[PDB]
RNA sequence: GGAGCAAACCGGAUUAGAUACCCGGGUAGUCCACGCCCUAAACGAUGCGCGCUAGGUCUCUGGGUCUCCUGGGGGCCGAAGCUA
RNA sequence: UAAACUCCUGAACCCGGGACGAAACCCCCGAGGAGGGGACUGACGGUACCGGGGUAAUAGCGCCGGCCAACUCCGUGCCAGCAGCCGCGGUAAUACGGAGGGCGCGAGCGUUACCCGGAUUCACUGGGCGUAAAGGGCGUGUAGGCGGCCUGGGGCGUCCCAUGUGA
């Protein structure tokens, strides 16, 4: 039944990016869209569309990756080095404003739901609000 | 402002008195995860109007008796025994713990 | 106070020429010019690579010994340094300099700091009119670090005055050699300073 | 442990025994000698060490080791226990402060006096 | 012609009839003091040679250190399987606050204001490798948007 | 209930000794009915559920025009990854 | 350079002067009010401080095998003793005791006691469980915890703003 839709996707993304798969699906949701709509905005994904699989709504997340590499191991750098859910279902995280993280000194992003949207560390910050720290990526 | 609470009535066996149970919720001081605890309040009801399974607003009030410092404000919905179901079940697993 | 004992002796452990002595340390003999090695039965034998400890240690003992100052006092200043904003390594030193008995040296009214302390302590100096004798006295910017009336025409005062003619000193300072008095322009920049000491290594040791 | 677990059970607050029961919080305690005698050391050593059982103010009663070359401790000497174990010997969890009461310091010792109650001699 | 200082120099030993025969190991760090660094490990039947052997793999091995007024672009936790180690940037006037090992690696790397501590095994050797491969992951605001852009 | 086996037990032998190993004999027990005991290297020394992430090989079982696709088990080798 | 020696300074000590802390209640104008003016009162204390004279004028404790800064000589010979742990001493001891020397810190220096740290060694931050300590012998289910997709009502958590409070 899945306990958490969200970190499930992020996992999808994660496991995917690790073998470099071009794109990989994930059941559709108003919310995951919104999550991704930021994965795009900030350039972690190339993008996503409400692709179908057997009558069932999904999303193609088209994964961004580094350039090839020189020397031992032609391992492309990684557009998404590290993704991990924060506010888990078993333990809700609810940061006020002056409490939002500073992910890896700026380079990092921190999504999070809010009464005025689905903003980010700076977007919600500058906007001047607080909400459920969805997760951080960098 | 005289604090007020909604909790379900959970016993009517008293003369002009009623047992009201009220779950609050809040986050654990170290573990955050919102946790749930509850307390019973001894409400006054001079009209003996409210019956079991009623969900009620309860107001901080002048002391009526040793345990009554609240009075029934107003109904919120009649038929909700399913909740008293729970409070009874809980109170019954106890009897199977002793020695 | 200051280890009154043998002092042209520390120069020898640190291994750097240190100016606790006045004339003599400039001569051929900071203790060091004749004996460049550490004190004691040994020290003339092949030393060994100071553990990361010894280093951070001995560097501290250097910059401290240079001011001939109370460890408790030092230690305190080091901490006061972290108390306030900016780069601690600098202000520590900048703060060390504000010490009155250090000014009557940078302003040269004496050949040594230990000498400098005597005069300061003996009421020989003054500031804006009052006969300060507290070596500790933190000099804020801009104050007549003059010399006192009973004192002006003093024997060892002049011998340092007639020797103090010309010879520019301290970009963060100014000396009215004639009126026998100086000014604290501003707080000694790091560049304005030049000590045989790595400030960054002294902070290290003050984390243990 | 899930958090729900943590919320339920919780982390067991560690706790430690006091390697020396001298007194409720006392730094030392005044004792009195009963027996006084040499006792052979443990596993890798051997050398007839100096100890004494010590009837306590605290009603207790225990062995305490005696530091330094030679002692004036007789079968009644009032004494002061400082308490510090001794890998060498079993049961001895306490040391005896040379320098106080019938704890006379050591004679002829020049180094690290303090630790052995001896005053600083004179040269003249 | 880089600056050079060895970390630890140990004497392991193997067994064999008649007796035991030994060898020695030398961990060495190496750097310019403005971003070039490289530790390398070498072992030879004798000290000098063994140190020398490091001096080789030392210079041989290397890595770009994206400094920043002497600190670093952002913190990193990195676990070399057994050992973990955390580097965090710091305002100037702080220092090389870190252990024996991760110290040198950072100092002979031109660093001067860094908050760092080990966790898990504090094994010199293993922490060593961890500290390098740590550094070898720091992305600069540039390195970042050079990937996030892909244009 | 009781054939065979078989702690305990008896005898033979081996041994310095042999309350053992080997041999001859032997009783509870092993079997059943009912009732109790509730332990184990009760082992994959791996809690259950759910989604993710190469393939190769043989094997049990089911569906489909069927030198092979599809589902469920049982194995060995191994992507990445984990791992002291 | 330590001492000696030369020079310069001048804690202590002696002489002189010497408070701030205290302007009110209390007295006349007015009105016993507002407003001004008028006087007494200091335990500390002839101390603080200020001027004059003026003598070179207390150093101690811890350590020096590794961690941990700081080496050698003698005595001792698993004895005498050391110890926080690893350990040291059974003729050649930088590990015992004395010495010279050195290191640290100085009117303090050590010891003991207890609290936090190191200890990510109760782990929320931040831990684990195939063999290192750790999966319940296996189910079935009560409470509890956790819960898929979309529209909408309330807004409990949650968030933001102001306001009282936080002496
Ligand atoms: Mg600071
Ligand atoms: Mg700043
Ligand atoms: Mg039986
Ligand atoms: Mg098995
Ligand atoms: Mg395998
Ligand atoms: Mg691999
Ligand atoms: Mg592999
Ligand atoms: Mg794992
Ligand atoms: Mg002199
Ligand atoms: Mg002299
Ligand atoms: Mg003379
Ligand atoms: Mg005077
Ligand atoms: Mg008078
Ligand atoms: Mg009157
Ligand atoms: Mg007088
Ligand atoms: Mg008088
Ligand atoms: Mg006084
Ligand atoms: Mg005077
Ligand atoms: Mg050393
Ligand atoms: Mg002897
Ligand atoms: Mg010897
Ligand atoms: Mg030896
Ligand atoms: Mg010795
Ligand atoms: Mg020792
Ligand atoms: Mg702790
Ligand atoms: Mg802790
Ligand atoms: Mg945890
Ligand atoms: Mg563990
Ligand atoms: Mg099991
Ligand atoms: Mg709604
Ligand atoms: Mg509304
Ligand atoms: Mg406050
Ligand atoms: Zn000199």
């Amino acid at each position: 039944m899945l306990t958490d839709p969200i970190a499930d996707m992020l996992t999808r993304i994660r496991n995917a990016t690790r073998v470099y798969k071009e794109s990989t699906d994930v059941p559709a949701s108003r919310f995951k869209e919104e999550i991704l709509r930021i994965l795009a905005r900030e350039g972690f994904i190339k993008g996503y569309e409400r692709v179908d699989v057997d009558g069932k709504p999904y999303l193609r997340v088209y994964l961004k990756y580094g350039p090839r590499r020189q020397g031992p191991d032609p391992r492309p750098e990684q557009v998404i080095h590290h993704i991990r859910r924060i506010s888990k279902p078993g333990r809700r995280v609810y940061v006020g404003v002056k409490e939002i993280p500073r992910v890896r000194r700026g380079l990092g992003i921190a999504i999070l739901s809010t009464s005025k949207g689905v903003l980010t560390d700076r977007e919600a910050r500058k906007l001047g609000v607080g909400g459920e720290l969805i997760c951080e990526v960098w | 402002p005289k604090k007020v609470l909604t909790g379900v009535v959970v016993s009517d066996k008293m003369q002009k008195t009623v047992t009201v149970l009220v779950e609050r919720q809040f986050p654990h001081p170290l573990y955050g995860k919102v946790i749930k605890r509850s307390k019973k309040y001894l409400a006054h009801d001079p009209e003996e109007k409210y019956k079991l399974g009623d969900v009620v607003e309860i107001i901080e009030s002048r002391p009526i008796s040793k345990r009554k410092r609240f009075r029934v404000l107003r109904l919120v919905e009649s038929g909700r025994m399913d909740l008293v179901e729970k409070y009874l079940i809980r109170r019954q697993n106890y009897q199977s713990l002793s020695k | 106070g200051r280890y009154i004992g043998p002092v042209c002796r520390l120069c020898r452990r640190e291994g750097v020429k240190l100016y606790l002595k006045g004339e003599r340390c400039y001569s051929p003999k900071c203790a060091m010019e004749r004996r460049p090695y550490p004190p004691g039965q040994h020290g003339q034998k092949r030393a060994r690579r100071p553990s990361d400890y010894a280093v951070r240690l001995r560097e501290k003992q250097k910059l401290r010994r240079i001011y001939g100052i109370s460890e408790r006092q030092f230690r305190n200043l080091f901490e006061e340094a972290s108390k306030k904003k900016g780069v601690t390594g600098s202000v520590f030193l900048g703060l060390l300099e504000s010490r009155l008995d250090n000014v009557v040296y940078r302003l040269g009214f004496a050949v040594s700091r230990r000498q400098a302390r005597q005069l300061v302590r003996h009421g020989h100096i003054t500031v804006n009119g009052r006969r300060v004798d507290l070596p500790s006295y933190r000099v804020r910017p801009g104050d007549e670090i003059a010399v006192a009336e009973k004192s002006r025409n003093l024997e060892l005062i002049r011998q340092n005055l007639e020797a103090m003619k010309g010879r520019k000193v301290g970009p963060w300072l100014s000396l009215d050699v004639e009126g026998m008095k100086g000014k604290f322009l501003r707080l000694p920049d790091r560049e304005d300073l030049a000590l045989p000491v790595n400030e960054q290594l002294v902070i290290e040791f003050y984390s243990r | 442990p899930t958090i729900n677990q943590l919320v339920r059970k919780g982390r067991e607050k560690v706790r430690k025994k006091s390697k020396v029961p001298a007194l409720k919080g006392a730094p030392f305690r005044r004792g009195v000698c009963t027996v006084v005698r040499t006792v052979t050391p443990k596993k890798p050593n051997s050398a007839l060490r100096k100890v004494a059982k010590v009837r306590l103010t605290s009603g207790y009663e225990v062995t305490a080791y005696i530091p330094g070359e030679g002692h004036n401790l007789q079968e009644h000497s009032v004494v002061l226990i400082r308490g510090g174990r001794v890998k060498d010997l079993p049961g001895v969890r306490y040391h005896i402060v040379r320098g106080v009461y019938d704890a006379a310091g050591v004679k002829d010792r020049k180094k690290s006096r303090s630790k052995y109650g001896t005053k600083k001699p004179k040269e003249a | 012609d880089f600056e050079e200082k060895m970390i630890l120099i140990r004497r392991t030993a193997r067994m064999q009839a008649g007796g035991r025969r030994f060898r020695f190991g030398a961990l060495v760090v190496v750097g310019d003091r403005q971003g070039r660094v490289g530790l390398g490990f070498g072992k030879a039947p004798e000290v000098p040679l063994a140190v020398q052997k490091a001096g080789y793999y030392a210079r041989r091995n290397m890595v770009e250190v994206p400094l920043q007024n002497g600190t670093i672009p952002h913190e990193i936790e990195v676990e070399f399987g057994a050992s973990k180690i955390v580097l965090k940037p710091a305002a100037p006037g702080t220092g090389v606050i870190a252990g024996a090992v991760p110290r040198a690696i950072l100092e002979l790397a031109g660093v001067t204001d860094i908050l760092t501590k080990e966790l898990g095994s504090r094994n010199p050797i293993n922490i060593a490798y961890a500290t390098m491969e740590a550094l070898r992951q720091l992305r600069t605001k540039a390195d970042v948007e050079r990937l996030r852009k892909g244009e």
